DNA sequence: CGGGTTTTCCT
């Protein structure tokens, strides 16, 4: 299990607005995340044909974990949904094992929007590694599922609603699952949470959660 | 690919603004946190949107593009962007609607053939068997930059009256002046190439052969938002521009530089390209700076004096 | 097109005004950005509105039309430009409002030739069909050079009493000294030329007949401006005003000459006109200088001495 | 060395 380590920097924000008034989430669901590195192999490509139907050119990276995570202050204002952030950073890590070290670092270099056109965002450095397994308690920043446990006081906690990958094609609404955020809600941050978990990687002390 | 980073000075400025409340016309803003040694603290500063600036590029681009006589659509002739989205923007312009998912290509090349606007700017066509086409340009909002413990920008309040012989007459406009920055993406290797798989079909041969006029029109149509024809009520409130930092890359892989919201990114963004260029196995690389306020440069670039010699050198390459 | 850049010094002035407190009448000011050697700062300083600039020329345009043999409104006549925006105004004119979308073009060729100021300077319709008409002239704030680290504006304010027999009195006025700059846009191209897209409709042709006429008396209503005759308050705040230097420049293409700002902005701007003239495939590119400051200019450029030298070259040009 | 500005108005 390899995982990599980016940093991104952040033009104004970034704006995904919830499916089904214009609202907006607050942090980039896994979806934009896998979109945003397949982006670095498919780029010039609207529609492939899936086999059945045309839905889009990133339902082959469907099987690939990515967290990311806030370093900067930011707000949430709606005037549509947005999260401004101006020259904030972002703390992208992927953990996977269906390519080598040298395939994901090219495609980790190659990330260059989040969300909307309007979102571009610079890479200034990334790291690659292997990752070890583990089960103990830990303190983590990265979003989670709603799933896993907590021990510590439920202070900053949130619940937002994401869609799995069978959304990436048209016509079709993908399968609603919970997930629990550690942000302040104004002004926005990150904040560390202490859980249990079953499956935790170390990707250099900063434990991702999973499940 | 081509990517800049530009910094603007206004002066005495309402180019956008927003919904209107009782006699008053409000600007644009955006809401910031700026920290402080007591703790934080919140701002609202004035914004420009990215729709504005990509109606003054498509508005240029197709000034520019009726004069070379390449094709250009019924509805974008008159300056109405809706585009071949619904069946009643393809009756008057003529085009028989996609038959099924194996026709789209077909389909996707006659809108690119019958229109040049549809083919850089991008189009969707909403129904049964929907068509796609991302824009070949990415333009971001236009905000002052977030430099030191200052945000130098201000918004006032403006009192004007209509005088009448026979009273029985006044309004409120809210004007700024700040220093923005902006940056933007274009990607001139993509234009002319159609963006759905299949099998090819006639008529990609005339595509092959305007490629290089929609090339060089498309780099041409920089000039105009390099150079300030953006924003609206210019009739009474023309504003005054200036170029104050400008880096543009050229490369043959993705890449960007950084924002200009600090007073050294050039430095910055020349170590990265290096840096990329040796990771991802590139061949092409050239950076472009204009400098006006005196910042460090650094080592191993051009340096020009205008926009003109700018996109001279864009289109030689 | 013909597009300018100007240099004002005036002392001792008075010329545009907002809401009085008690017995003080006050001066309009806005803020601006500027930079020094130290960084980016922000100031207050007073500037004169565009829609004052505006009135002066639409006066001075009403003027040389009823004295040429020109058509002028009715409502207009009257130095009252409320144009042909409400009922009221189509009432006494005589005008039949617009029916559907279609009618849009009868009603805008109408207007045209009933008054030359609706012509020239735009107007609005709000309605079941709303018409839009931009000016065709572009002016902006009156703003004081943003030269160096200090900026050459003074504002005071000064005590006036009335006279009487048997007191039972007082005022105070607000006072200004500066160097002004401020820049204009002409598109003489578009006058007389319906802009609503239809169908041909009769009356075409008379607008076609007096196109030069009406071409002839838009360049002509300039002098005003560049003269000197706007503003208020001069009965008894007559200003002291005197002209230090100007760029015009006609071409055929887009162009925006540089904000009088900088020591040497004739210079880069004539540069800059070349440059552009060889990139946007123009065919005519004239400038007229006028200096009285002894700055830099460059070479190959015509020189004159006073407005009327340049109204008359304009005119015959 | 004595002497150091007096009113009537303030939209």
């Amino acid at each position: 299990m390899i995982y990599s380590k980016v940093f991104l920097k952040l033009h104004w924000g970034f704006s995904v607005v919830k499916p089904l008034a214009k609202p907006g989430f607050y942090l980039p669901p896994p979806t934009t995340l896998i979109g945003a590195l397949s982006y670095g192999k498919f780029r010039g490509v609207d529609n492939i044909n899936l086999g059945n139907v045309y839905g889009s050119p990133a339902y082959n990276f469907r099987n690939i974990m990515a967290t990311a995570r806030l370093e900067s202050e930011g707000v949430y204002t709606e005037d549509t949904g947005k999260v401004y952030i101006p020259n904030g950073r972002l703390v992208v890590v992927y953990v996977t094992d269906s390519i080598s070290k040298e395939e994901l670092e090219k495609l980790c270099w190659s990330i260059t929007r989040i969300g909307c056109k309007e979102c571009l965002a610079s890479v200034e450095n990334v790291e690659v590694g292997e990752a070890k397994k583990v089960s103990g308690r830990v303190k983590t920043r990265y979003y989670f599922r709603d799933t896993v446990k907590v021990v510590g006081r439920k202070e900053f906690l949130e619940y937002v609603t994401f869609w799995e990958e069978n959304g990436y094609i048209w016509g079709k609404e993908g399968s609603p699952v919970r997930y629990i955020l550690p942000i302040t809600t104004y002004p926005l941050a990150s904040k560390e949470v202490e859980v249990e978990a079953k499956e935790a990687y170390e990707v250099g002390g900063e434990y991702v959660v999973f499940s | 690919m081509i990517s800049g980073s530009v910094r603007f000075l206004v002066n005495l400025e309402s180019l956008n603004g927003v919904e209107s409340i009782g006699n008053l016309t409000k600007h644009r803003t955006a809401p910031v946190v700026l920290k402080t040694s007591t703790g934080y603290l919140v701002r609202y500063v004035p914004v420009i949107s990215g729709e504005a600036l990509a109606h003054a590029y498509q508005a240029s681009l197709v000034d520019i593009a009726k004069k070379e006589g390449l094709p250009v659509g019924s509805l974008s002739s008159q300056y109405e962007f809706i585009k071949f989205s619904t069946d009643e923007a393809l009756k008057i312009e003529g085009i028989k609607e996609p038959k099924d998912y194996n026709d789209a290509r077909r389909f996707e090349v006659e809108v690119m053939l019958k229109d040049v606007i549809a083919d850089v700017g991008g189009f969707m066509y909403a129904g049964g068997a929907p068509v796609r086409r991302t824009s070949r340009i990415k333009l971001g909002y236009m905000i002052p930059a977030l430099r030191g413990d200052e945000i130098p920008a201000q918004l006032e309040a403006q009192f004007h009256v209509r005088f009448s012989n026979k009273p029985v007459a006044i309004f409120n406009v809210e004007v700024s002046s700040a220093l923005y920055t902006f940056s933007f993406e274009l990607d001139e290797d993509l234009i002319a190439v159609p963006s759905t798989f299949g099998e090819k079909v006639k008529g990609e041969e005339e595509l092959e052969r305007q490629k290089a006029k929609r090339v060089k029109s498309a780099i041409k149509a920089l000039y105009s938002l390099l150079s300030g024809n953006f924003g609206g009520k210019r009739s009474r409130f023309l504003p005054s521009m200036k170029l104050m930092s400008l880096v543009v890359t050229k490369t043959d892989f993705p890449f960007m530089p950084e924002p200009a919201h600090d007073d050294d990114y050039i430095k910055t963004t020349i170590m990265r390209l290096g840096k990329a260029k040796g990771v991802l196995n590139g061949n092409l690389a050239k950076a472009y700076v204009i400098n006006n306020e005196g910042i460090e440069v650094g080592e191993g670039v051009t340096v020009l004096s205008t926009v003109e010699d700018l996109v001279v050198k864009l289109e030689e390459e």
